[PDB]
């Protein structure tokens, strides 16, 4: 195993090639951008993760059980 | 157990700033019944004034809360910025009291710490020009004071980025309607920049229960859609929703529409002005003073019994 | 007698100080235990607040704070066990007890220390889990270099600095140029990049890599027209036909000599060769110019150099310090 078992695999959600958002299109063809290694899939799965992230997470319930 | 869940659990915002509301009222009635006992002991060395109601001490920090975000869209600091320096401010005022530090001095100050938690590190000089403040150590001497109030949790997340990333799943529907999808992501984003900043959201949900609860408010219709596509692909389903519906209706109790709530002249002169004449009374003598307060820490640490300025 | 300075002062009372094994004007670090385990050792790092710093707390100070909890939890990451104020309003970090010292000290000592390609192997194992975790969380580490690369006392490598890193900013969020030391300065930041990436990290990961082969700092500029004109001789010029814009960075320079053709794979063999084919493979993705077809960490990991003989060393048996 690579990663020493600490690779994140989400479960509720996969970030596919097909994302996109019309906010990121102008940034796409910034020559600065792109010529200066950008990631935008970054991007778009830093938003996912956040998206999904904690969406079972029942902060009350799980607070006052302990 | 999904495991985007278990890393959330790991994060400061969880483990120290995420609790039940039973949890929260009862952390800041201790806090204010524990400075009421605090100040009263000083005082004596005998009419005792009076001190600020746990609600009257959590009503300033709402309208603070109000005027800090205020601050920032005038000085045109991004959306990141505003919310962590928000919620530093909610968060130092829950483990302090507002009867112990001057609320109008830390909403500054949770500014500028803001902005170096989120990668922004300007002159304090500079910092206290767009503010109109002429001397800039009156900030600075709240600096570490905050740094301890927020227990050194300087990450804190927020659910801007997430209302982005649930837009593109669902673009990803050919039923779903474009225009309709803008509509909903303007207003959702707009609800995020003010109802669970001046609310207790961040304390009782996860960014993305917030951000779906925003949105919710915007497009139920798109809110429910992807909840039940992503499960549909249980029991926890319905708990989801549920929690969602919980965070709905308390965000609705202050929409951005409010924002003209808290800058009423005359809600302030009716609701605000007395309790911060009831705070002038009973406020801590000692701490109200930032710079002083710094000045005695840094020689009583330099100076520990060497002394040529005390006449008794 | 506040109620939260009681319990930064029992949260104090938790690690028991000891030795002064650093002296600083930024930080001060001390050999520390826990009252309840004397024999779990731990370093504290006191952080001296006021450190001719006229604008408030240090953005190395903030950085450390914020990132070293966020990235917890990982072995080759430097652990943050604890965290208080001291008496004199100053910071303190309880951190992992690193005894061993660090990858700097270990290559610079030709005449005792001794390490083959397993060794390299290994290290370089840990370095890009490091890089792998720290993007995985979106955050940029921006100055690994050998003596930011410290020993536990098993022969775990762990990644510690962070006074430099940062979050992954938005698409249009500006970054600074002026990161990362520059012996290991991507070609992107010389060039004054404001929208860059992890594999600003990556290219540091190769030159520690590179230097761990030759015991050497592979390019060792004084000036950023030194690092250019060094990545330029040994790596290749970048043009518009390797890297499309590159002539439109904000601090674009080049020394104006006959242009250096990009090295192939075969070219890093000779110097290089001790790692071997897949190795030099790995060497040569990681020093791109263009940093858009420059490898991940994530791509790093699941390379041939790693399942290819021979296995690396077992950190129990790595190398230590004379």
């Amino acid at each position: 195993d690579p990663f020493g078992g600490m690779e994140f695999v989400p479960s509720r959600y996969r970030v596919r090639e097909e994302l996109n958002h019309p906010s990121l299109d102008k940034y796409r063809i910034d020559q600065q951008h792109i010529t200066g290694g950008y990631s935008f899939l970054d991007y778009i799965s830093r938003a996912m993760f956040e998206a999904f992230a904690g969406l079972a997470v029942f902060i009350e319930d799980e607070k006052e059980a302990g | 157990i999904a495991s985007e869940d278990a890393r959330y659990r790991q994060s400061s915002q969880y483990e120290l700033w995420s609790f039940s509301p039973s949890q929260l009222a009862s952390m800041r009635e201790k806090t204010n019944a524990a400075a009421r006992a605090r100040i009263t002991e000083r005082l004596l060395s005998p009419t005792l004034p009076e001190f600020l109601t746990p609600a009257e001490e959590l009503l300033l920090v709402t309208f603070y809360t109000a005027e800090l975000l205020r601050a920032g869209d005038h000085a045109d600091m991004s959306d990141e910025i505003k919310a962590t320096a928000a919620t530093f401010f909610k968060r130092f005022y829950i483990t302090n009291s507002i009867m112990t530090y001057p609320p109008q001095e830390m909403l500054l100050v949770a500014l500028f710490f803001g902005c170096k938690a989120e990668g922004a590190f300007p002159s304090i000089s500079d910092f206290a020009k767009t503010f109109g403040r002429e001397r800039p150590e009156e900030i600075l001497a709240g600096e570490f004071l905050l740094c301890q109030g927020i227990r050194f949790a300087l990450d804190v997340k927020h659910p801007f980025r997430a209302l982005r990333g649930a837009i593109m799943e669902l673009s990803t529907l050919p039923d779903v309607e474009p225009a309709r999808l803008v509509a909903a992501e303007q207003r959702a984003r707009e609800i995020l920049r003010f109802s669970p900043l001046i609310t207790d959201a961040y304390f009782h949900f996860t960014p993305s229960q917030i951000m779906l609860a925003a949105l919710s408010l915007a497009d139920r219709g798109l809110a429910e859609r992807l909840i039940q596509d992503t499960f549909h692909y249980s029991h926890v389903r319905d708990k989801v929703l549920g929690t969602i519906e919980a965070c709905r209706d308390m965000l609705s109790k202050e929409l951005p529409e409010r924002r003209e709530h808290w800058n009423n002249k005359t809600v302030y002169k009716a609701q605000i002005q007395p309790i911060r004449k009831k705070l002038n009374k009973c406020r801590d003598p000692d701490r109200w003073n930032l710079v002083e307060l710094q000045r005695i820490r840094r020689e009583q640490a330099s100076r520990k019994g060497f002394d040529s300025d005390d006449e008794g | 007698p506040d109620p939260v300075e009681q319990m930064n002062e029992a949260e104090k009372r938790k690690y028991i100080k000891g030795k002064k094994l650093g002296e600083g004007t930024y930080a001060n670090v001390y050999l520390g235990h826990s009252r309840d385990d004397p024999n779990f050792k731990v370093a504290i790092k006191k952080i001296k607040v006021q450190a001719q710093y006229k604008d408030g707390m240090a953005p190395d100070a903030v950085r450390e704070l914020k990132y070293l909890r966020e990235l917890r939890g990982h072995p080759n990451i430097i652990g943050l066990i604890s965290v208080f104020s001291s008496k004199d309003q100053n910071l303190n970090l309880v951190l992992e007890y690193l005894p061993l010292g660090d990858l700097e000290m270990l290559i610079r000592d030709v005449e005792r220390v001794r390490y083959g390609a397993a060794d390299i192997k290994a290290w370089m194992g840990m370095l890009t889990r490091a890089v792998w975790w720290c993007h995985e969380n979106f955050i940029l580490h921006r100055d690994i270099k050998p003596n930011n690369l410290l020993i536990a006392a098993d022969g775990e490598v762990k990644l510690a600095d962070f006074g430099l890193a940062r979050s992954f900013a938005d698409p249009g969020r500006r970054m600074t140029a002026n990161v990362i030391t520059r012996w290991y300065r991507p070609p992107e930041l010389l060039f004054g990049a404001r929208h860059y990436g992890g594999a600003v990290d990556i290219w540091s990961v190769g030159m520690v890599f590179a230097e761990l082969i030759i015991r050497s700092p592979f390019l060792p500029g004084n000036t950023e027209m030194e690092q250019i004109t060094l990545i330029c001789k040994h790596i290749g010029t970048p043009t518009e036909e390797n890297w499309p814009g590159v002539s439109k960075l904000p601090e674009w320079w080049d020394p104006m000599e006959e242009p250096i053709p990009v090295w192939g794979k075969d070219a890093y063999m000779a110097r290089f060769g001790a790692v071997g084919s897949e190795g030099v493979d790995l060497l040569w993705r990681t020093l791109q110019l263009d940093p858009k077809k420059r490898i991940t960490a994530r791509e790093m990991l699941e390379h041939r150099w790693w399942r290819t003989d021979p296995k690396p060393t077992r950190k129990e048996d790595l190398p230590k310090k004379s």
